[PDB]
């Protein structure tokens, strides 16, 4: 099966540099064009660059010409995007694809920001038939945070909001689950919050 | 070459006939592809060269061209067809995409359950007070949350976030957060969230008294 896997994404300072890689499996890149395409928040899909690995010929979007370089190493069946003079507008999920674009990778997230990593505070939303309880995951940077309940044992009815950017430039989200009222004095509910960018794991017990 | 895609979003039931259009700013011959994108997932090629079904993709998907206009059709909407669809011209460099069409699953109206939560003891200890209102299991998406503090209508001090459609029942959930300093929070008694929705015969209010157990 044809596969494409991107890597190299992460949090970078504006004006900095970062190199993405796209590893190809199940085909040889020498036989195709490889593209980078990106998806910036609310901007839709935007083509970035293309390369023909056999001769190294390249094309670029006007917005990244000069400061981005796409390249390939056929002996590694891998293509690359060297990103320089990074701007806030470059913050996006970066996908690799090949030539219609019949196969894409899952993408790699690039965040261009001068802000420091910060782990979330996690606060309970404590219960007052059915009842709602939850957690509030507040003041972290950058995205993403993952949230589970009872270490993944509780999935049905769990609803976790997209993150909101607060005026402080820090993210917040919340997760809530509906449970039996009769369960409240006896069943333990714990929200498991992971924030990989800051290596923060918090397991918060929510009690009535 | 620009790709103008209509509509931005649409709701539909399983079995429906759905039509998405894309108009190229200039001629692109048949050099047009249609992609499906699910959140957190790779784009998937549905239709290539305007009219050809990519091997593996269901028969219900089809594409057509007439001049500068391109049409993606799903003859009979299956449940897994819920996604966002993008047109693309690759007639010239750069290849360009349409702004996308979000296809959501139509269902019967459902009123939201409402819950309100005071700030945790922990957060208050830090000197901030986030009051939270949760709206659960509702449809359609359009809802109005209205914060009142001692019956004083609040403005520009809350933020809200809405989930994507639920996998099993196709409802939404909404979280609204009112954040105040501990000092401002303690200047007031009654905190209230007022919810207006199509499934509600009249707006619903949940409230608490600051400090009550």
């Amino acid at each position: 099966e044809v596969q494409l896997v991107e890597s190299g994404g992460g949090l970078v300072q504006p004006g900095g540099s970062l190199r993405l890689s796209c590893a190809a499996s199940g085909f040889n890149i020498k036989d195709t064009y490889i593209h980078w395409v990106r998806e910036a928040p609310g901007k839709g899909l935007e083509w970035v660059a293309r390369i023909y690995p056999t001769n190294g010929y390249t094309r670029y979007a006007d917005s990244v010409k000069g400061r981005f370089t796409i390249s390939a190493d056929t002996s590694k069946n891998t293509a690359y995007l060297q990103m320089n003079s990074l701007r806030a507008e470059d913050t996006a999920v970066y996908y690799c694809s090949r030539w219609a674009m019949d196969y894409w990778g899952q993408g790699t997230l690039v965040t261009v920001s001068s802000a420091s990593t910060k782990g979330p505070s996690v606060f309970p939303l404590a219960p007052s038939g059915t009842a709602i309880l939850g957690c509030l995951v507040k003041d972290y940077f950058p995205e993403p945070v993952t949230v589970s309940w009872n270490s993944g044992a509780l999935t049905s009815g769990v609803h976790t909001s997209p993150a909101v950017l607060q005026s402080s430039g820090l993210y917040m989200l919340a997760s809530a689950v509906t449970v039996p009222s009769s369960s409240l004095g006896t069943q333990t509910y714990i929200c498991n919050v992971n924030h990989k960018p800051s290596n923060t794991k918090v397991d918060k017990k929510v009690e009535p | 070459i620009q790709m103008t895609q209509s509509p931005s979003s649409l709701s539909a039931s399983v079995g429906d006939r759905v039509t998405i259009t894309c108009r190229a700013s200039q001629d692109v011959n048949t050099a047009v592809a249609w992609y499906q994108k699910k959140p957190g997932k790779a784009p998937k090629l549905l239709i290539y060269s305007a009219s050809f079904l990519e091997s593996g993709v269901p028969s219900r998907f089809s594409g057509s061209r007439s001049g500068t206009d391109f049409t993606l059709t799903i003859s009979s909407l299956q449940p897994e067809d819920f996604a966002t669809y993008y047109c693309q011209q690759h007639y010239t460099t750069p290849p360009t995409f349409g702004q996308g069409t979000k296809v959501e699953i139509k269902r019967t109206v459902a009123a939201p359950s409402v819950a309100i939560f005071p700030p945790s003891d922990e957060q208050l200890k830090s000197g901030t007070a986030s009051v939270v209102c949760v709206l659960n299991n509702f449809y359609p998406r359009e809802a109005k949350v209205q914060w009142k503090v001692d019956n004083a209508l609040q403005s520009g001090n809350s933020q809200e976030s809405v989930t994507e459609q639920d996998s099993k029942d196709s409802t939404y959930a909404l979280f609204s957060v009112l954040t105040l300093s501990k000092a401002d929070y303690e200047k007031h008694k009654v905190y209230a969230c007022e919810v207006t929705h199509q499934g509600l015969s009249s707006p619903v209010t949940k409230s608490f008294n600051r400090g009550e157990c």
